[PDB]
């Protein structure tokens, strides 16, 4: 009973870090996005000062 | 007195230099950018992977 649970345990936790790391994934990817597009804007409004 | 007001009035350009020919009575030339170039090099960073 007790090692049934615990892998119970394990394979929870093993879907919440996957599902974790594709959230992060996609978070990281909307922020190099923002990012790449502030320094697009910062050498456009640099260029035509 | 000032020194990033002189480095930010030296990319005006020549204009100075104008202003004294007309002051001394010489007229000011009209044509086109054959001294002035609004060239760029673009020395902005590469992002980290």
């Amino acid at each position: 009973s007790a090692l049934g649970k615990l892998q119970d345990v394990v394979n929870q936790n093993a879907q919440a870090l996957n599902t974790l790391v594709k959230q992060l994934s996609s978070n990281f990817g909307a922020i190099s996005s923002v990012l790449n597009d502030i320094l697009s804007r910062l050498d456009k409004v640099e260029a035509e000062v | 007195d000032s020194t990033e007001c002189s480095n930010l009035l030296l990319q005006y350009g020549s204009f100075c230099t104008q202003l004294n020919r007309a002051l001394t009575g010489i007229a000011v030339e009209q044509d086109k950018n054959t001294q002035e170039v609004f060239a760029q090099v673009k020395q902005i960073y590469k992002t980290p992977p």
